[PDB]
Order: C-alpha cells, then structure tokens, then sequence
RNA sequence: CUCGA
DNA sequence: GTGTCAGTAGCTGTCACGGATGC
DNA sequence: GCATCCGTGAATCGAGG
C-alpha cells in the first residue's frame, strides 16, 4: 500500500528498497529504541506511546 | 560454590537494565536535574541489592517499591539543607 | 532586560 | 520506613570554515 | 580514501532596574 500511494516518485520507492527492517511489529521497535533507548521494548508499550 | 557469588551480580544486572532507565525519568521530573538523579538512582539501586526481601517475590511489583524509595529520598534533600542555600 | 555614541 | 498504574522540558529560526572523526 | 560533523570564532565603552 506504501508503494500504492507514494509509486509516482522514485525517491520514495528508494526508500523503502533502502530500508532496513520491514514489518509492522519490527520498525514499531526501531522506532520504540531510538526514542527511549535503554528500556525492554514491549509492542504495546511503543503502540501506546 | 562461585557461580552463587556470581548469580547476585547476574541477578542485579537483570533489574538494572529494566528498572535504572525508568527510575530516573521520575526523579528528575520531581528534582529538573539529571545530576542528582543519577545520584539518587545509584543511592535507591544500592539499597535495593541491601534489601533482597523486596525482589525475591519476582512476581510483585518492584518498580514500585522503587518510586517510593526515591520519592522520600529527594524530599530528604528538600530538608534544611536546601531551604537556606539553593 | 531596556537604552546612549 | 519505604512497596497495585505510578516515567524531562525544551527545542533548530545563526553561519563560515578547517580538520579530525568516522563509514 | 573521502564525506560528515565537531569545534572555533564572531566591535568598544557606558546607564539604570
């Protein structure tokens, strides 16, 4: 669907071919690590906040 | 034998990692500075290794009981000694 | 902070 | 002595330049 | 071997609160 909307440019394509991690329940951790790092990360815990 | 002198080191490494981060988030909104919360943090972890009959019911809350230690602690530094100088 | 050459 | 959730404010509205720092 | 990012610098004196 990320491809659906954002197809018509390919800097958006290269990005999501450059990305790292896909999933749903993996980049929601990348994100959780980053922003409070040092903290067990829960995928509720980072869907809360 | 060792591996028990060593099993309290792995059993407060174990408590760090998930309740140090925390810990210090609430003293310094109670305290706006992150020097002396990382003192207290440090002071509050050491009382807990002092006191093992707070983490041995691993099912309870321990971060609990923490909040508590630290709370009465920055108000014991709220005490005469800060009133004339701060 | 506000201001003068 | 302490024990159920118990979790910054603030903030990027500067810039040119050289060289160690780092992929 | 080279781009990034760190650290350095950025007029003078003066008044009052």
């Amino acid at each position: 669907q990320i491809v659906e909307r954002f197809g018509f440019s390919e800097i958006m394509r290269s990005t999501l071919e450059k990305d790292n991690t896909v999933g749903t329940d993996e980049a929601l951790l990348d994100i959780y690590r980053k922003l409070r790092p040092g903290e067990p990360p829960t995928k509720e815990s980072a869907q809360t906040l | 034998v060792s591996g028990a002198a060593a099993a309290e080191a792995a059993l407060m490494r174990a408590l760090y990692d998930e309740h140090a981060a925390v810990l210090w988030r609430y003293a310094l909104r109670l305290t706006g500075d992150a020097a002396q919360a990382e003192d207290v943090v440090q002071e509050t972890l050491l009382r807990a290794w002092q006191h093992p009959e707070v983490i041995g019911d691993t099912a309870r809350p321990a971060r609990a009981w923490l909040f508590t230690v630290a709370r009465n602690m920055i108000i014991d530094e709220r005490r005469s000694a800060r009133f004339r100088n701060v």
